[PDB]
């Protein structure tokens, strides 16, 4: 279903002659989509595979992250004031009060932009450095892309049979995240509304409130 | 999952006592012959043909009883009577029955002509269905294929098996829902698209219990 | 023939005799050297890129012609290519040649549904064969796609392949011109040419656009 | 309208051979048959025109 | 590439019905042969010869003629007779020439009706009367009175059709070639010629049905080709 010659492919019934040789089904989510042929070199394929997975995991966090504040404040705590619409949430650190988590002044109450900058650079720098190094104090399992040695406390992946299917589940949920993250970006720029607000407009008038309603709002007027 | 002994059953977990003759050899076999109506293998075969035909007709009926109304509701067209249980009277109007509301379409003005044409056309193709005719010869009475599968979606045997279940399941759902269309028309007296809109507007008061209900008595 | 082999022309003309990628040997049409970035160093990537070029080209040639006709017809109101899609939202929707009754499309959802279904089959058939042809060359199928049997002589086919890619490459570059000119001028490509023909020195890119671009 | 049908009937009667049974029944090989039918047609027209 | 993915590559002879048999007289060699002849108009006709009725008034008894024999005349034989070149009316090759000539006229007519309606704005039916009263083309008034054009049309088409009838080879009557195939697209016996001829009958049959649509729509709606199209759209 997801490995071997009979695996599921991107073009479905017409994917028979679109499968690049080097793509054989030995890696998760190998639907055989390399029309341009960037993964012709095995080393470049190795690097691209890691980049895709890293992007997917970041996108998966981004998707949930970009919706949790707005969804909560739309019906719930309601503390997030105007910093709930992701794109327009960065200036939360520029609020006289401060970037208070869950709109709670006691929580974080950060106010220094340079501070969070340096902190993240140090926190992310070391972690990304360990990831590039291929070794660290934590268990590394030997696999940089899959260091479940310590990053897998629940041991949800103790047998290889599950790990395989689980790897496919990870990337496929990740791909949908990457695809949807690209959606958040474009919808933000084109509409200037939060992702749920765009969803609300579609539900109200699906025909009228679609992507083509804002098609002419980029026309290059003389 | 949908074939063989280790298949799914209509009674979920507590469905161990399934009839012997229902042993996962046909699409949609959930072991629901509680009345033993299909103990006879010959009667079971005929009932299977009856189920598929009733289902295929219902699927057309379900879609056809919504489109004329759904397009009218959205303002796409001006039908004579978009509601399915009043569309028949369109033939008695001054302008007859105009397809899509366009006078330059079918523009029928005679119910006798409609009936006579239907008897001859339905009579021939139904005879073709059971005996074979211009479209092809009969091999499987309910799964002819060939001319009736031009896209070749059932070319793969395994896919057809799976797709066979998909047809009867969408068909069975249509039969139930179309049965609902009949009852809701008799009770609500309003088209199913209208009835749906009402409930969705106020699912608390625009429900069958809040209205009608006791009225049926 | 002159377009194939080592004697083949080169993109730098005289200053390319000592500047030719080893992998480029003149065995494919439109081989003017170049490839200064080594993108097609991998033989597999070269084959994939070569197909994308001919595809992108055959599209650009359709696009280049298609972006001009509607702007060169009084019936279509000389509509600009970048301002044609909005016509679907017009009162009369899309009327081919500006003649009432033609198509009369008014729903952009219906057009996208038909385009997605029809183009998905067409592109799929181009990938793993189909009713038109099976086992034919990916970029040069022939048969149903060569009804007039123009390219039946291997020699003529070779020369015509160069003719296709060169007209196509010009169309690709000109289409990129159409894209940018539209974003800068804001008017149709034919309108731009008319202006440059009227007052060439007065109506150019630098006379009324370069300064406002920063 | 009679002219249009007269042309089309002339085309038919120019292409399709008479039936064998009708040819013998009406004696189509005998020109006196044409005289009998023409006399019949001309007195039909005389009654109408009167 | 293969395929067999989005289509069912069933093997058979494309006929006008999903399952049926070609008539014995419809082999399938001719372009566009779909085994369509339910009335058997191209079936080789059988005729009986009756003897000459006795009409001698010098004889005591004048018995009418009787069947002198049954003969099946050979069809598709062109002769030097200008008025009746073919041996039999009901021949496959004569009908194919009729099908092609009727079809080629319809192709010009179907395009001609559309173009003049989109150029002049006048219905093709109303076009006939307008040109009759004021000879004109593309809005330009022609320099010839209608009386001369009437004679010229009959004389020009008379010569043109008399030239056409000179040909004796039945296949060349349907496909003259020569000056009428300057590009030599389908002058050889290749498969491309067969495919091109298959395209021609399809476009020809389409145009024959299409122009039959024009006349009936003009009879019923009262509008022309483009006009009927506009009427239908507004009808909604
Ligand atoms: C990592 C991805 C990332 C993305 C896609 C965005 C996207 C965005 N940020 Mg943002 N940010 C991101 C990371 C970060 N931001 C901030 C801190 C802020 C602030 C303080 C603000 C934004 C703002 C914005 C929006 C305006 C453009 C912008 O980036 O402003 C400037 C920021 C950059 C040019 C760099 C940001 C990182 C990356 C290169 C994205 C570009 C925009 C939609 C603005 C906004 O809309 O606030 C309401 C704004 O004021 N971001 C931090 C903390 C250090 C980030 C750390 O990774
Ligand atoms: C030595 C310290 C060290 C620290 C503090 C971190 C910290 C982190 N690593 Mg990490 N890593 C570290 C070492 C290493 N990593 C990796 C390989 C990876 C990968 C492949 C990924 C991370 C990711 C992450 C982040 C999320 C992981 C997570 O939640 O896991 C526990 C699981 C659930 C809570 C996180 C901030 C993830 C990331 O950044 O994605 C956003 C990620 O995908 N690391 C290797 C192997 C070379 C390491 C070797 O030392
Ligand atoms: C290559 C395909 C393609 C391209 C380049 C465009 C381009 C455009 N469409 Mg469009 N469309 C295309 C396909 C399709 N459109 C539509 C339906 C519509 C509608 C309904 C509308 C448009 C409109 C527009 C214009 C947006 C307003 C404007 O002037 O912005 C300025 C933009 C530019 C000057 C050019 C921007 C393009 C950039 C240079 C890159 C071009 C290549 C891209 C990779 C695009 C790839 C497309 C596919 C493969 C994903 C714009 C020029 C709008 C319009 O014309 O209103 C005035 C509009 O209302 N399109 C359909 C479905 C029927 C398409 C199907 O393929
Ligand atoms: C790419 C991943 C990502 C990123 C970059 C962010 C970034 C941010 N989130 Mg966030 N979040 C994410 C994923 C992410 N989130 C996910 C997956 C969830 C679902 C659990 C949440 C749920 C969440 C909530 C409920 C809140 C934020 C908030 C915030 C903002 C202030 C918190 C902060 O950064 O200080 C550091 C954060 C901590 C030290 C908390 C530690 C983790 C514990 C929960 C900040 C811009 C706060 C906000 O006001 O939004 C603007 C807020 O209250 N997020
Ligand atoms: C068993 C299925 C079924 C049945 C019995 C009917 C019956 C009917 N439909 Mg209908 N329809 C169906 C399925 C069905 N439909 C489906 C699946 C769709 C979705 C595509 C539609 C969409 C539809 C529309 C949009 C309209 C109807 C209309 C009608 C009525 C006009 C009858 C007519 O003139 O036929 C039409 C004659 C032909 C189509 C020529 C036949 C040529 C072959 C069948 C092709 C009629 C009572 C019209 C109506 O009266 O609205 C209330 C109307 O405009 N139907
Ligand atoms: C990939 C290339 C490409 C693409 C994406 C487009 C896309 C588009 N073209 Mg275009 N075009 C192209 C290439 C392309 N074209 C080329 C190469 C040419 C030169 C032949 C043209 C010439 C052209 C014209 C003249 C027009 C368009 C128009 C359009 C727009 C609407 C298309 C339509 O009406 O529906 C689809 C079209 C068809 C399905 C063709 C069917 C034609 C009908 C059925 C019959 C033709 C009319 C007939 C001759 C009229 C009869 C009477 C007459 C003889 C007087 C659309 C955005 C129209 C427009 O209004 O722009 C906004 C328009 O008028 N194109
Ligand atoms: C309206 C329909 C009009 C039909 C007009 C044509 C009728 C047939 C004309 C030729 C008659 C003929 O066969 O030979 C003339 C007929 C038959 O002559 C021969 O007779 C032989 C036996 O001697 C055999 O029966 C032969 O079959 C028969 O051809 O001669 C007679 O039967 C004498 C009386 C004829 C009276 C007229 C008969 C036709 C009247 C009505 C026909 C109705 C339906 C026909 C179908
Ligand atoms: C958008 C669609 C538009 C469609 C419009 C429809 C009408 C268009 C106008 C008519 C076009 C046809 C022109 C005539 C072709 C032809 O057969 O003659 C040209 C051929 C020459 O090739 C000769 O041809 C002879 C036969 S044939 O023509 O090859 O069949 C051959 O035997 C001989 O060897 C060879 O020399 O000559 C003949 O067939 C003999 C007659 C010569 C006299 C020609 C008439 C004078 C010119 C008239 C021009 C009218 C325009
Ligand atoms: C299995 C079992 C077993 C055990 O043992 C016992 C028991 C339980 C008994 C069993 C069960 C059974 C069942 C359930 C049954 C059901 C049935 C149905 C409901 C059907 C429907 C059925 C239904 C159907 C067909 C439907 C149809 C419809 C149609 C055609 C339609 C038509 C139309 C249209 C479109 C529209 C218009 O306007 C009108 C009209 C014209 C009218
Ligand atoms: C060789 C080399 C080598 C080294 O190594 C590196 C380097 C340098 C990088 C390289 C280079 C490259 C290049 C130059 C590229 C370019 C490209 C392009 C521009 C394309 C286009 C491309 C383009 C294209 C396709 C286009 C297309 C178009 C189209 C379809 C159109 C459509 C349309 C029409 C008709 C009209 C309407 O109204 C609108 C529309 C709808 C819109
Ligand atoms: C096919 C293949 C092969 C051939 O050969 C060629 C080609 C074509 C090249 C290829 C393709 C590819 C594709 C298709 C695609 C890509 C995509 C993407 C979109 C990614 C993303 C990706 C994406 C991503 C990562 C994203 C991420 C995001 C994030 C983290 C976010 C964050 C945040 C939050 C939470 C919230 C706040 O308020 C803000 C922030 C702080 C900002």
């Amino acid at each position: 279903e997801f490995y071997g010659p009979d695996r599921a492919k991107w073009l479905g019934p017409f994917s028979e002659g679109s499968v690049p040789s080097y793509l054989k089904g030995e890696f998760p989510g190998d639907y055989g989509w390399d029309t341009a042929g960037l993964s012709a070199d095995p080393e470049t394929f190795a690097r691209y595979r890691e980049i895709e997975v890293i992007h997917a995991r970041w996108a998966m966090l981004g998707a949930l992250g970009c919706l949790t504040p707005e969804l909560l404040q739309n019906n719930g705590a309601a503390d997030f004031g105007e910093a709930a619409v992701w794109f327009k949430a960065g200036a939360s650190i520029f609020n006289e009060d401060g970037l208070n988590y869950l709109g709670n002044p006691s929580l974080i109450h950060a106010q220094s932009i340079v501070a969070v900058l340096l902190t993240q650079l140090v926190i992310m720098g070391a972690a990304e450095a360990y990831r590039y190094s291929g070794e660290g104090p934590v268990e590394t399992s030997g696999d940089s892309l899959y260091p479940g040695g310590f990053f897998d406390p629940l041991g949800l992946a103790d047998d290889p049979d599950t790990l395989a299917e689980l790897k496919v589940k990870e990337i496929k949920n990740g791909r949908l995240a990457m695809f949807s993250m690209f959606g958040f970006f474009v919808q933000g720029l084109v509409t200037g509304k939060s992702p749920l607000e765009n969803l609300a407009d579609h539900l109200a008038e699906p025909s009228v409130n679609n992507g083509f309603a804002s098609a002419t709002k980029f026309l290059p007027l003389p | 999952e949908f074939y063989g002994p280790d298949r799914v059953k209509f009674l979920g977990p507590f469905s161990g006592n399934t009839p012997s003759y229902l042993k996962g050899e046909y699409p949609g076999d959930y072991g629901w012959d509680t009345a033993g109506l299909s103990a006879d293998p010959e009667t079971f075969a005929r009932y299977r043909e009856l189920e598929v035909i009733h289902a295929r007709w219902a699927m057309l009926g379900a879609l056809g009883c919504v489109t004329p109304e759904l397009l009218q509701r959205n303002g796409a067209a001006n039908f004579g009577e978009a509601v399915w249980f009043k569309a028949g009277a369109q033939i008695f109007q001054e302008g007859g029955l105009d397809y899509l509301g366009n006078p330059n379409l079918v523009h029928a003005q005679s119910i006798v002509a409609i009936l006579l044409t239907q008897v001859v056309l339905m009579g021939l193709i139904e005879g073709y269905r059971v005996n074979g005719g211009p479209a092809g010869e009969v091999v499987d009475p309910i799964y002819p294929g060939e001319a009736f599968d031009p896209l070749g979606l059932a070319d793969d045997p395994d896919t057809l098996a799976e797709l066979k279940v998909k047809e009867i399941k969408n068909g069975r759902l249509a039969m139930v829902s179309m049965f609902g269309f009949f009852i809701q028309a008799i009770v609500t007296g309003k088209g199913p698209v209208q009835n749906l809109s009402d409930h969705l507007a106020s699912p608390s008061t625009d429900n069958f219990y809040s209205l009608y209900a006791k009225t049926l008595a | 023939s002159q377009w194939y082999g080592p004697d083949r022309p080169k993109f730098l003309g005289p200053y390319s005799t000592n500047f030719v990628p080893s992998y480029l040997t003149g065995e494919f049409p439109g081989d003017y050297g170049w490839d200064t970035s080594g993108l097609s160093a991998d033989p597999a990537t070269f084959a994939r890129y070569r197909e994308i070029e001919v595809i992108h080209a055959r599209w650009a040639m359709l696009g280049a012609l298609g972006c001009v006709v509607p702007e060169l017809l009084d019936g279509t109101n000389h509509i600009a290519w970048f301002k044609a899609g909005a016509e679907i939202f017009g009162d009369d929707g899309i009327q081919y040649l500006g003649i009432p009754g033609l198509i009369n499309a008014k729903s952009i959802v219906a057009t996208l549904i038909v385009q997605v279904v029809l183009m998905s089959y067409v592109e799929g058939y181009r990938v793993n064969g189909g009713p038109a042809g099976t086992g034919l060359d990916a970029v040069y199928p022939g048969g149903n796609f060569d009804p007039l049997g123009l390219a039946d002589d291997p020699d003529t086919l070779a020369e015509l392949k160069v003719k296709e890619i060169k007209n196509g490459r010009l169309a690709m570059l000109s289409m990129f011109g159409f894209f940018i000119q539209a974003i800068v001028t804001g008017e149709g490509p034919i309108k731009n040419l008319n202006d440059h023909l009227a007052d060439a020195s007065a109506n150019n890119f630098y006379a009324l656009y370069a300064k406002n671009l920063a | 309208a009679a002219g249009i049908l007269g042309v089309l009937a002339g085309l038919f009667h120019l292409c399709v051979r008479p039936p064998q049974r009708l040819y013998n029944g009406l004696r189509m090989g005998n020109i006196e048959t044409v005289l009998s039918s023409s006399i019949a047609a001309v007195f039909w027209a005389a009654f109408v025109v009167s | 590439r293969s395929g067999g993915a989005g289509y069912r590559q069933y093997s058979g002879d494309a006929l006008w019905l999903p399952n049926t048999e070609r008539p014995a007289w419809l082999d399938g060699s001719l372009p566009g042969d779909r085994g369509f002849d339910p009335l058997g108009l191209s079936r080789p006709a059988e005729y009986l010869q009756i003897d000459l009725d006795e009409l001698d008034q010098n004889a005591a008894v004048n018995k009418a003629g009787g069947v002198v024999g049954a003969f099946t005349p050979v069809a598709d034989q062109v002769s030097t007779d200008s008025l009746a070149p073919y041996s039999e009316v009901f021949g496959l090759q004569r009908f194919r020439e009729c099908e092609l000539i009727h079809g080629r006229w319809a192709m010009l007519a179907c395009l001609g009706a559309l173009v003049q309606e989109g150029v002049t704005g006048d219905s093709w039916v109303a076009a006939q009367t307008l040109v009759y009263n004021q000879p004109q083309y593309a809005g330009i008034d022609l320099p010839f009175d209608i009386y001369t054009l009437a004679v010229l049309n009959s004389v020009l088409m008379g010569g043109v059709e008399l030239f056409r009838n000179s040909e004796l080879d039945p296949e060349r009557r349907c496909y003259p070639g020569g000056a009428f195939d300057p590009l030599n697209l389908a002058s050889d016996d290749s498969e491309r010629t067969q495919k091109l001829r298959e395209a021609e009958i399809k476009h020809a049959r389409l145009a024959m049905v299409s122009f039959l649509g024009y006349t009936v729509q003009a009879w019923y709606t009262g509008e022309g080709a483009l006009g009927s199209l506009n009427k239908f759209a507004n009808g909604f």
